[PDB]
């Protein structure tokens, strides 16, 4: 039956996109360290190692927080489209979709800390907890300027609502206030280690740690390709298959992040907040305005 | 839509006990996130995906993180667990239970064609919001004002 | 060879040996010479004098390090105690800690500490370990020395150049 | 296709839920957490009388709901840090001196 | 309901089941395998956070209807955000969002 080879056809594409997204964050993390087979053992060195739990610390929160730190940012991947005909789920919220899986990631940050019993490692995962609060303030607006030019949540409406102009030229501070939070909530340099105040990654060894970096990549992975997708044109492309372009752009956009890390310092925490807050979202605030009036008066 | 309305709403009843009744605060944060997500996931079930989104993005993304908050920086009545001995407990659960049997009764005898499960989307709800619900949209607002500054002044250090 | 108390056992000790995270512990001048968390690190590089104060500290940052765990000796301080027969140092980290790989020098040279990794490799990819906790025996290959192994090249040297050269 | 009553019925059970672990607990923490647990569920019970209705105003009542669900936990949370820091003590019951 | 958004759903659903089930696989196979051997202001931020927050799912629902409302809309978000920026201007000026003092 042609129906059941076309469920399974989409099943198929969105396993794909899975495994390709996956091994693009491990990648990745061998790209920020030829030596294709390194990759491989770092994975099967933290594979093969003990793991320690602490014995006066607790379990299943230990336990869960590399969970969410992995799967938040890997779900949110799912409503980036790659090319016609291949997305793996065309939600009516869609970007909404981002907001939350973005919003469920803290507790990744604040249940490593609570459950490595060490008062040193609670009060780093205190301190990265409000810098990604601070910034997750704004986040949603930044995407809310693309949205009001698009006039819908769907991310394949985005993408052919840039048909002719990419939104990085009007939506310019919605792409900047975007990039640093889309930056900060995946709490690479600058916003890497806020930190009487130790990392919250200690006591965390092995598979575990093994999580926490391959879900920090996948959720560069994820930030750069709907990055892509709202502010680049998506797939949008004259000469290039589609698929040949949205993987350019967001490769260009990986090896920025890539970039970013390897150039710019970093400010400090007070600085950080007050640099999210005071600036991005009053900024983010006087976009949304400035665009409704802009295509309210065309 | 019936099937994932029915073990969300079962998911949500089973998390929200073991929440009144866990002795541990953090683990009984993360049973009401689980409930949260699952009372989301109700919201899809019905065609209301700007409340499900709103669910996840504001309830459980939101002031569950204060609540956790709070309590990790409380560092936390929990040994002698007096909520557990039905001596606690026993007047409480039944007049729960009488409270309940009384509302689902009237529950039990009204129209009832069935929901259609039609997604009523953000869009809409939005035209609602800026059309016909002005003032309850700039009165929000205004509530929220206030309890940004009664929690101000009541929760700073000094 | 000898050992002292399978593809995948293979494919295990190749990425052991082909990811090695290290702890760089520079008690002295070798730290100057040779420049993570030892929780989650597996390769503990002592490199320096083991004064006595500073031994308990060594004793807890190795206790501190989880299994698979091997040691690097650099230099004659930590190999034996050195030029340092004294009443305030502590002759040898193998005194209280076992070292897999020992360097001579004061200092030894960066390319001697490389040198000295694939060695470890070596006796990294010879080893059998316990593969999974559900024999918990650790197997030590007794590897053939370096000193006998390039003792026919090292005799078989006739001339050198002089002294009086740059 | 789904019910009406079923959702109410939902709805009132957590609500009730909500109420029990209001009273039983002497620590204020959980009071405040099932004060939040009662207005979620009416919340929800908004969400299903507008989405049977094919009406927005369920949704738009609910985003009322959260609104003044925000606004709660965060003063209750603000009242609860002052007892724990002016008492060290988050029991109810030693809050109880004015009486008669 | 058409035979591409039931496809969508299954792929959505064996996306979500692939993915916790490979993370769980994978801390599966870490544990298994191998051999044994504060201050206010936290608070403070967080609070701000959720209120910020509500304001922003407000300004979400405005902004995905900006043409089917009009400039009345328009007038209305103003009011709204005005009000929004005047509480963050005041925490500003009162220190509450001045995490060094
Ligand atoms: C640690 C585990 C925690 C729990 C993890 C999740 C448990 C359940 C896992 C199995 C889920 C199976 C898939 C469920 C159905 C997916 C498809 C779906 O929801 O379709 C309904 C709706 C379609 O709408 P649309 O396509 O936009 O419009 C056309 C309408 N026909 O589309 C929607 O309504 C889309 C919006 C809802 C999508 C929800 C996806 C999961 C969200 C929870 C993630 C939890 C992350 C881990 C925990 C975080 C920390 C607590
Ligand atoms: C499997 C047995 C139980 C195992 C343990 C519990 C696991 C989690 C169970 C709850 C979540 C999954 C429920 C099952 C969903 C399967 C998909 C489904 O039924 O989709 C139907 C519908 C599709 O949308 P619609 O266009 O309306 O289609 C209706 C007819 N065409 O879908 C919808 O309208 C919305 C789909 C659901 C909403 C999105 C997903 C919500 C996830 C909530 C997770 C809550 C926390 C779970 C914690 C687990 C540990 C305690
Ligand atoms: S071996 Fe020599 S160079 Fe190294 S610490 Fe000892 S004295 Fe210094």
């Amino acid at each position: 039956s042609p129906e059941l080879i076309e469920i399974l056809l989409t099943i198929l594409k969105a396993v794909v996109i899975l495994l390709v997204v996956v091994t693009c964050g491990a990648f990745m993390s061998f790209g920020e360290r030829g030596g294709s087979l390194q990759l491989v053992a770092d994975m099967i060195k933290m594979f093969f190692k003990e793991d320690w739990i602490p014995k006066f610390s607790d379990r299943v929160i230990f336990t869960l927080a590399p969970m969410i730190a992995f799967t938040s940012l890997l779900l949110a991947f799912a409503i980036v489209p790659v090319s016609p005909g291949w997305v793996v789920a065309d939600l009516n919220i869609g970007i909404l979709f981002f907001l939350m899986m973005a919003g469920l990631a803290v507790y990744a940050v604040l249940f490593a800390g609570w459950s490595s019993n060490n008062k040193y490692s609670l009060l780093g995962a205190m301190r990265a907890s409000a810098q990604t609060l601070s910034y997750e303030v704004f986040l949603g607006l930044s995407l809310m300027g693309v949205v009001a030019q698009a006039g819908s949540f769907n991310m394949t409406d985005i993408v052919n609502s840039q048909a002719h102009v990419w939104n990085v030229i009007p939506q310019f501070f919605g792409f900047i206030t975007f990039a640093i939070a889309g930056v900060a909530v995946c709490h690479r340099h600058p916003f890497d280690q806020p930190e009487l105040a130790d990392g919250y990654h200690i006591e965390y060894s092995g598979m575990k740690f093994g999580l926490f970096f391959v879900g920090e990549y996948i959720g560069i992975v994820t930030i750069s390709a709907l990055m892509v997708t709202l502010f680049f044109g998506g797939w949008q492309g004259p000469l290039l298959p589609p698929f040949i372009w949205f993987a350019l752009k967001t490769a260009f956009f990986m090896m920025m992040f890539i970039l970013i890390r390897a150039s710019l310092p970093r400010p400090r925490y007070d600085q950080v907040m007050s640099f999210g807050w005071k600036i991005c979202l009053p900024l983010t605030l006087i976009n949304l305005l400035v665009t409704a009036a802009v295509i309210l008066w065309q | 839509m019936e099937f994932a309305f029915y073990i969300c709403g079962l998911i949500a009843i089973l998390a929200t006990l073991r929440v009144i009744t866990h002795t541990n605060p953090v683990h009984a944060l993360l049973y009401l996130i689980i409930s949260l997500l699952a009372i989301s996931g109700v919201f899809f079930s019905l065609g209301a995906y700007f409340a499900g989104a709103l669910e996840i993005i504001v309830y459980a993304g939101a002031i569950m993180v204060l609540f956790v908050f709070v309590v990790m920086m409380l560092n936390l009545i929990e040994q002698e667990r007096q909520w557990l001995k039905p001596q606690v407990w026993i007047g409480p659960a039944i007049l729960s239970a009488i409270m309940l049997v009384v509302i689902v009764y009237a529950i039990l005898g009204v129209n009832d064609q069935g929901i259609d499960g039609t997604p009523i989307s953000a869009k809409a709800v939005g035209i609602t919001l800026f059309g016909p619900y002005v003032l309850a949209v700039e009165l929000a607002s205004m509530l929220l004002l206030a309890g940004l500054v009664v929690a101000f002044h009541v929760g700073r250090e000094e | 060879m000898d050992y002292t108390l399978g593809k995948l056992n293979d494919m295990v000790n190749w990425g052991r040996k082909n990811s090695i995270w290290p702890y760089n512990f520079g008690l002295s001048c070798c730290y100057v010479e040779m420049v993570a968390s030892p929780r989650q690190a597996d390769l503990m590089v002592v490199a320096g004098t083991c004064f006595t104060k500073m031994a308990p500290v060594i004793q807890r940052l190795y206790d501190q390090m989880l299994e698979p765990k091997w040691v690097i000796s650099m230099g004659a301080c930590a190999n034996s105690g050195g030029m340092y027969d004294i009443y305030s140092v502590v002759q040898g980290v193998d005194k209280f800690i076992p070292v897999d790989v020992y360097i001579p020098g004061c200092p030894p040279r960066p390319e001697a500490y490389m040198q000295a990794l694939m060695l470890l490799q070596e006796s990294i990819g010879k080893e059998r370990r316990p593969l999974s906790w559900v024999d918990q025996g650790v197997y030590r290959a007794n590897m053939q020395s370096e000193r006998e192994r390039k003792r026919g090249e090292r005799i078989a040297v006739t001339n050198l150049r002089t002294p009086d050269e740059i | 296709m789904i019910p009406l009553q079923h959702g109410l019925i939902l709805a009132a059970i957590l609500f009730v839920l909500g109420l029990t672990g209001l009273v039983i607990r002497r620590n204020l923490l959980f009071m405040l957490i099932g004060l939040e647990i009662m207005i979620n569920a009416s919340a929800l019970a908004f969400v299903v009388a507008g989405s049977y209705w094919g009406q927005t105003d369920g949704q738009v009542m609910y985003i009322l709901a959260i609104s003044l669900a925000a606004a709660e936990a965060s003063i209750g949370l603000a009242l609860l840090l002052q007892l724990h820091r002016r008492r060290q003590n988050l029991n109810i019951d030693s809050v109880s001196e004015m009486r008669g | 309901t058409s035979t591409e958004v039931i496809a969508h759903h299954w792929a959505f659903a064996i996306f979500l089941i692939v993915a916790i089930g490979l993370c769980c696989l994978m801390l599966v196979g870490g544990w298994f395998l191998g051999g044994r051997a504060l201050s206010a202001k936290f608070y403070l931020v967080a609070m701000f956070f959720v209120i910020f927050d509500v304001e922003a799912l407000y300004l979400f629902a405005w902004s995905t209807s900006i043409r089917e409302s009009g400039w009345v809309g328009f007038v209305e978000a103003a009011i709204f955000i005005f009000v929004l920026l005047a509480g963050l201007v005041y925490l500003v000026r009162i220190g509450a969002l001045d995490w060094t003092p």
